[PDB]
């Protein structure tokens, strides 16, 4: 059961600071977090081979 | 799109003052092109009486 709030609990307690404009966090959390069939293409790849 | 707000706001500034290029880019006159060309025609001699 691939639940991504183990990847996400583990990228969000870097701590990093705010005064930054660019925010390395904030990027791939922009970059994977956004969902779409909750991760359903590993399963196509798997099924694949 | 992430920036602090005073940040951001300079790139719009610098952004769209550049889309004034645009709105006289590369010319849409290509058909007009020939009738750039068409304006140095009538000053050929008549070579041929």
């Amino acid at each position: 059961v691939l639940d991504p709030t183990v990847l996400t609990n583990a990228i969000t307690t870097i701590s990093e600071s705010t005064t930054q404009t660019i925010s390395p966090i904030s990027e791939i959390l922009r970059l994977l977090q956004p969902m779409g069939n909750d991760y359903a293409a590993f399963w196509k790849c798997i099924a694949s081979w | 799109l992430l920036a602090t707000p005073m940040i951001n706001n300079a790139i719009r500034s610098f952004l769209t003052a550049w889309d004034d290029i645009r709105i006289l880019s590369p010319d849409v006159s290509s058909k007009s092109l020939s009738a750039y060309l068409d304006s140095a025609v009538a000053n050929g001699p008549e070579l041929i009486i």
